[PDB]
């Protein structure tokens, strides 16, 4: 119980049970890896309030592949973490590919969980006294 | 009853056992004062001084848990207090002396409403001129007019009962039960004769009520009927811990009379129903004027409910006998108009009203049945004399650790670590033998046995030589044979036992001084053991004692 | 859905607002009819505004 301030909620695929009247949740290290799902699979403008909220991994879709590329690749994902995610610090970003032929780009994150509890973390018994900013 | 933050202070300054740098200050002082012709470097390799350090840490910890709170120190491995505490449903609640305490007893067998309790007056005639008694006046035959005497019986009861039944004679089963709660719980010298069903007097009441023109009206006679017989007959009803505590009462007073597993019974709703001396029109009216959609009473009157019930006066105030209950002679009627209209109620629609209004109060008084007590806080349990060696505090180069010293140090620095070893454990057995009374206190304060000793002392066996440090290892397997070795006579049990049990007799307000002389008419020296015997076994007996009188 | 006495209330409202009154249905009524009163009254009450 040394671990609640990486929080606890919904699944992202929300499941619902029968044997119990419940919806499944997740958390600690789960909750992280379901919160990066969630993250590069919606667009810039598709929440309501929040204009700024996703990727824009699609605008390099139908393009060659070379250096220049995957250096727009990494600053684009480093940014959406730095965002949007403040419970992991990126190790490192691998982009290869596999395919002669058909139309493939790899991309490999590796990342690290934080001990420590930042200051953009919205945890209910933490962030009223620690969420500065 | 929701989470909050959590965070540490940072004024870490006390001056006293938890704050370490107060207490090094201080050792240092002492050091000076007492010793500084010979010892004068206190610089940090100083080996004096990393005693100290070491010691003063270790002072802290035991600091630490004395100041754990009581709901853990005190707790038994299997939870509850049986052996430390008496409850408040056993050491609050009073045998049934009083009058009020009578009618709380009876009221709550199955079936009754209410009771009430009366005294018996039964007559003795006496012949002055030889002395003779005799329930008989025939005991005065031939005698002068100041020859004759009689005297009135002062201890016995009959007792009056009023059931839900509406029968004309109580079950054989009521009172059986009435006599059986009487004789099981009795006053000294008072006695029970008869138990019978309350007599009752009957009231007629009859008027012409206008209602507002839109206004259910089987319902206003539903609820006029109502409060009309709760005036004249009201009844107390059960309460739940919780609703006394809304009420605002308090712990003495909930629980001043007879423990009663059905409910609390308000003492003011019991003095309130008791039977009535006097019915009156100016109540009635009020009854009747004070319901929802009532309007104008434009006729009203009560009257004996007799036969013949011509004319007659209007009857402001009528008086009843003085063992009887009032009740609705059931030849009562009210007339109900709109305007000057008059219109017609059915029986089956205010019986409908009727039943729900009162079988909803029912279903409270079964609700508190089951709230009759309060939370006592519970703690855990974990041995809270362990101890460590301060031996382990040291470093490797002093040579006393589990991992030992390596051989190419020599003999003589092996020899010197041994030396130390034996230093130090005067420091441990004392520390030791602190933590230890902190794991006997439960048992110092006991009401179901004290121990034999008031000072103790363990075994140290996280020290990987004591079988040779020790002349006799034997004590290290039994810590009682070790207190009596270590401690021994500076253990003056008798006085402090007595001390101890003095106080805790105390505390109920009760006084043994009196066997400290009296029991030496019986016995000589032996007198110490018996008393002490005799004082524990007041205590375990106690919850009787004080309460069955 | 409690309709009866729901519509009673707006049907009196309305009424009101031209200062008339129909309280006196509430009970003139029965001496005619039965349950059904309630089902006749709210009729007359719309034909009446």
């Amino acid at each position: 119980k040394s671990k609640d301030f990486l929080g606890t909620g919904w699944g992202f695929p929300p499941e619902f049970e029968t044997s119990i009247g419940q919806v499944k949740t997740t958390s600690g290290v789960e909750d992280i890896q379901k919160s990066l799902e969630i993250l590069f699979s919606t667009k810039i403008g598709e929440r309501i309030m929040q204009p700024t909220y996703g990727c824009n991994l699609d605008e390099l879709l139908f393009s060659p592949i070379n250096r220049t590329l995957k250096t727009y690749v990494i600053e684009l994902i480093k940014n959406a973490i730095l965002y949007h995610e403040p419970r992991i610090d990126p190790e490192k970003i691998d982009i290869t590919q596999g395919n002669e032929i058909e139309g493939e780009l790899l991309i490999h994150l590796q990342y690290i969980v934080r001990a420590t509890n930042s200051r953009k973390n919205m945890v209910y018994p933490f962030y009223l006294e620690e969420g500065t900013n | 009853t929701l989470n909050k933050h959590i965070s540490i202070p940072k004024d870490m300054s006390s001056k006293d056992d938890l704050d370490f740098h107060f207490l090094r200050e201080e050792g240092i002082r002492y050091i000076k004062e007492l010793g500084s012709n010979f010892w004068t470097d206190y610089n940090t390799h100083d080996p004096g001084i990393t005693m100290l350090e070491v010691l003063c840490y270790a002072i802290s910890d035991l600091g630490n848990r004395i100041n754990i709170p009581i709901e853990d120190l005190i707790a038994n491995e299997e939870g509850g207090v049986k052996g430390q505490f008496y409850k408040v449903q056993e050491i609050l609640p009073s045998a049934p002396t009083s009058e009020l305490d009578l009618r709380k007893l009876f009221i709550d067998i199955e079936g009754i409403k209410n009771c009430w309790i009366k005294r018996e007056r039964v007559t003795v005639f006496a012949d002055l001129k030889n002395q003779k008694l005799s329930y008989e006046k025939t005991i005065w035959e031939d005698l002068k007019e100041n020859q004759k005497a009689q005297f009135d019986l002062k201890g016995l009861y009959r007792i009056l009962v009023e059931t839900e039944d509406a029968d004309k004679v109580l079950s054989e089963s009521l009172e059986k039960a009435v006599f059986t709660k009487f004789h099981a719980n009795r006053n000294l010298c008072e006695d029970l004769i008869k138990v019978e069903k309350v007599a009752t007097e009957p009231i007629s009441v009859c008027a012409n009520v206008e209602v507002a023109p839109e206004a259910d009206e089987e319902l206003i006679h539903a609820q006029i009927l109502i409060a009309i017989e709760d005036y004249l007959a009201p009844s107390p009803r059960h309460y739940s811990l919780k609703q006394m505590v809304d009420k605002g009462y308090t712990m003495d007073e909930i629980f001043e009379g007879p423990f009663l597993e059905n409910g609390f019974i308000d003492t003011v709703e019991l003095k309130a129903s008791e039977l009535r001396k006097e019915v009156r029109l100016s109540d009635i009216i009020n009854i009747i004027m004070s319901i929802d959609g009532v309007k104008i009473v434009k006729e009203i009157t009560l009257g004996n409910c007799d036969e013949n019930d011509g004319i007659e006066n209007n009857q402001w105030v009528i008086c009843i006998p003085e063992n009887k209950k009032p009740k609705l002679c059931k030849k009562t009627t009210i007339n109900y108009f709109k305007g000057i209209l008059p219109i017609n109620l059915n029986p089956v629609r205010v019986d409908n009203h009727k039943s729900k209004i009162l079988a909803s109060r029912l279903e409270n008084d079964l609700k508190a049945k089951d709230d009759l007590e309060p939370a006592i806080p519970q703690g855990t349990f974990a041995d809270w004399g362990e101890y460590s060696s301060i031996q382990h505090e040291f470093p490797e180069t002093y040579g006393i650790s589990d991992i030992g010293l390596p051989p190419k140090l020599g003999v003589k620095r092996a020899v010197l670590a041994r030396q130390l070893k034996g230093y130090l454990l005067f420091f441990d057995q004392i520390l030791a033998s602190y933590f230890e009374h902190l794991s006997k206190i439960k048992s110092l304060l006991s009401l179901d046995q004290g121990p034999s000793f008031t000072y103790f002392t363990q075994a140290i066996k996280d020290i990987k030589d004591v079988e040779e440090l020790f002349k006799d290892p034997t004590l290290l397997e039994n810590d009682e044979e070790l207190t009596k070795s270590l401690i021994g006579k500076l253990d003056d049990t008798i006085e402090r036992r007595n001390q101890l049990m003095d106080h805790l007799i105390a505390r109920f307000a009760e006084n043994f001084s009196s066997y400290a002389f009296l029991m030496k008419f019986l016995y000589g020296e032996s007198t110490d053991e018996i008393v002490l015997q005799d004082k524990q076994s007041f205590l375990r007996e106690y919850k009787e004692i004080s309460r069955e009188r």
